[PDB]
RNA sequence: GCGGAGUGAUCUACCCAUGGCCAGGGUGAAGCGCGGGUAAGACCGCGUGGAGGCCCGAACCCACUUAGGUUGAAGACUGAG
RNA sequence: CAGCUUGUUGGUGGGGUGACGGCCUACCAAGGCGACGACGGGUAGCCGGCCUGAGAGGGUGUCCGGCCACACUGGGACUGA
RNA sequence: GCUCGUAGGUGGUUUGUCGCGUUGUUCGUGAAAUCUCACGGCUUAACUGUGAGCGUGCGGGCGAUACGGGCAGACUAGAGUACUGCAGGGGAGACUGGAAUUCCUGGUGUAGCGGUGGAAUGCGCAGAUAUCAGGAGGAACACCGGUGGCGAAGGCGGGUCUCUGGGCAGUAACUGACGCUGAGGAGCGAAAGCGUGGGGAGCGAACAGGAUUAGAUACCCUGGUAGUCCACGCCGUAAACGGUGGGUACUAGGUGUGGGUUUCCUUCCUUGGGAUCCGUGCCGUAGCUAACGCAUUAAGUACCCCGCCUGGGGAGUACGGCC
RNA sequence: UCGAAGGUGGGAUCGGCGAUUGGGACGAAGUCGUAACAAGGUAGCCGUACCGGAAGGUGCGGCUGGAUC
């Protein structure tokens, strides 16, 4: 079950990248 | 710089817990009475009494000649 | 390119004894020669990288060779760098 | 106010041709040289250069504020900016 | 924490010191340190030792003893070996 | 991700010297106390005292040169050059070929076409689909084609020409350790994406409709924008994988396949058999492995250098900084 | 002249709080789905891009840590 490590990290980047987006506008762009 | 000579010294000494053998150097000062010196120029020196802020050495004998 | 009528012209001129292929100063004159059509070769066709990379290659084995001249012997390092251009 | 026919661009708006004018300071673009860097470059440092609806500022052109004028010196100006 | 250094690096003539010494000063040159970590930030008195460990190591520097620094905080001289 | 390369680390064989490392001995120091050994006394002990070690290190002198290091040399075995050959989708530029898809023009011709698990949206009846001819344009290059070849990796094939890189073999002509690795650094780096300008057939994120469904922001269908293509920059990431860093030496074989060289029936042609160099696969011994398996292309036996790990999450995230 | 303290100033740097806001972790028998594990019902993952309440979906390239002949 090798793959559900790479899940892990897969839905951790996933969040991640999603609040970049949600933030990449002066909600995040002047900080 | 006037009078001043540059010897970069040498020195191997036993790494003190992995053994190895480092080879560390030095950049140290000492006396020319005559301003003659290449670049390069193997040469022995001894102490002396402080000529300056950081003058501790002096030139003896010059061997080899800078070619 | 270098055909062997184009390598003994400087042969001749860069090599020690009628047949010197194989010294120092041999070896930095043939790989300047290289370099010098290839950086052409590279002015014409600018993104021709996999050669490019060739060119850079030479370019180190050159390094490699003149730091052996220089330290080897001095005075045929500077013969050799005034009768083919450094720096 | 409406119509017909004329008059006007010597004001003003724009344009066209041909001339003229813009004290004095300042900044220091491209380019061009020299040097460093490496193989060669990039690039960098110095000079040089003198760009720009560039800067400060007279003339000149405006007209932002303010005070005065308001049967004015003047049917739109003056003083100070 | 990647550039730090101008009395900084050196020399000369001086001054000054118990004494060499940019320790200080006039002049001259533009050098010295650094990736073997300069400069900086944080922490800390250091040591023979003590604790632990089979040792190497790790932790620590309390009694004793040695060295240093300080004496409300900060700056300076005097006498006197 | 890969390579090159800076500092550094490390370095083949041999001659002579120095003796820095290394190593031998002595002298001095390494205070006292502490720790260890032996005694002695506080009633024993804790504690103390005495003698002997410890004080690993450092400085001077006198020895040594086996190894490492410096120096002055030498050799060709590593490395590189030359010469003769060799294979290849290695790269770049220009021109160019045909199939096929789409569209347009016309000829024929009529009521369907398309699509699905089944449909519908949709296309057509204004002449679609189909079929024939011509033309425009873009993209990718069937068969060769492979398990193969080449490239550092990423990657690379329609053809021709031009320029160009690397690799392999053989001769021993040449240099004579010039090597290996490589912190940092630099370059290259699939696809997506970004900028500017072109191009745009087909495909196709987004989007829209249809369908399915409880819903269907999907899978399926119908269209379809960016993009995919080109030029030049930027990006610098991938399960960038062999999840296996580079170099070198050695350690049964068996069997394919790719590129050379060389000896025997040599003209019995057989283009068989053997040896060797370099790849590239499979299977397997020793050995290794938690096992899976690896196994001369090691994950074996060793050496050199680098990168990286120290339980899982938080997190490759925050903060800072660089781009 | 030098000179501590003090004063003025602009920076550097280390912290605290901060309306509001963002994610993380741990909790409970909550709500919406069912994305992964079997071909997990559209093989799954990697990078990247866009989209979506949410898991996720899709495009392009890649991998087998999937299949088929
Ligand atoms: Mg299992
Ligand atoms: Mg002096
Ligand atoms: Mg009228
Ligand atoms: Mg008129
Ligand atoms: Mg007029
Ligand atoms: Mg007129
Ligand atoms: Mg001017
Ligand atoms: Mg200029
Ligand atoms: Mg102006
Ligand atoms: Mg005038
Ligand atoms: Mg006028
Ligand atoms: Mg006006
Ligand atoms: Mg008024
Ligand atoms: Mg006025
Ligand atoms: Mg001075
Ligand atoms: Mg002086
Ligand atoms: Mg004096
Ligand atoms: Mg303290
Ligand atoms: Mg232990
Ligand atoms: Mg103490
Ligand atoms: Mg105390
Ligand atoms: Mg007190
Ligand atoms: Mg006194
Ligand atoms: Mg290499
Ligand atoms: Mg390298
Ligand atoms: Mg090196
Ligand atoms: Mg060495
Ligand atoms: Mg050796
Ligand atoms: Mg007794
Ligand atoms: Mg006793
Ligand atoms: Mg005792
Ligand atoms: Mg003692
Ligand atoms: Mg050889
Ligand atoms: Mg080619
Ligand atoms: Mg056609
Ligand atoms: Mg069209
Ligand atoms: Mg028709
Ligand atoms: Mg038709
Ligand atoms: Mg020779
Ligand atoms: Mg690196
Ligand atoms: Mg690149
Ligand atoms: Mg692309
Ligand atoms: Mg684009
Ligand atoms: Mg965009
Ligand atoms: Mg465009
Ligand atoms: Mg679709
Ligand atoms: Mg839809
Ligand atoms: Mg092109
Ligand atoms: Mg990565
Ligand atoms: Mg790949
Ligand atoms: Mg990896
Ligand atoms: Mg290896
Ligand atoms: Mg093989
Ligand atoms: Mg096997
Ligand atoms: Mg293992
Ligand atoms: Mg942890
Ligand atoms: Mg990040
Ligand atoms: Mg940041
Ligand atoms: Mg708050
Ligand atoms: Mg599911
Ligand atoms: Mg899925
Ligand atoms: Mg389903
Ligand atoms: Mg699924
Ligand atoms: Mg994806
Ligand atoms: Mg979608
Ligand atoms: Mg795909």
């Amino acid at each position: 079950g090798s793959v559900i490590k790479k899940r892990r990290k897969r839905m951790s980047k996933k969040k991640h990248r999603k609040l970049l987006r949600r933030t990449r506008v002066q909600r995040r762009k002047l900080g | 710089m006037q009078k001043t000579i540059v010897v970069e010294l040498e020195d191997r000494m036993r790494h003190p817990l992995y053994g190895k053998i480092i080879r560390t150097t030095k950049k140290v000062k000492a006396h020319d009475e005559d301003s003659v010196a290449g670049i390069g120029d193997r040469v022995s020196l001894m102490e002396t009494r402080p000529l300056s802020a950081t003058k501790r050495w002096r030139l003896v004998e010059i061997l080899e000649k800078a070619k | 390119a270098l055909t062997a009528e184009q390598k003994k012209e400087i042969l001749r001129s860069y090599g020690l004894h009628e047949t010197d292929t194989g010294s120092p100063e041999a070896q930095i004159a043939l790989l300047t020669k290289r370099i010098a059509d290839l950086t052409e070769h590279l002015k014409v066709h600018k993104h021709d990288h996999h050669s490019r990379r060739g060119l850079l290659l030479l370019v180190g084995r050159r390094r490699r060779l003149i730091k052996y001249i220089s330290q080897i012997d001095v005075e045929r390092y500077r013969s050799l760098i005034e009768r083919l251009g450094l720096r």
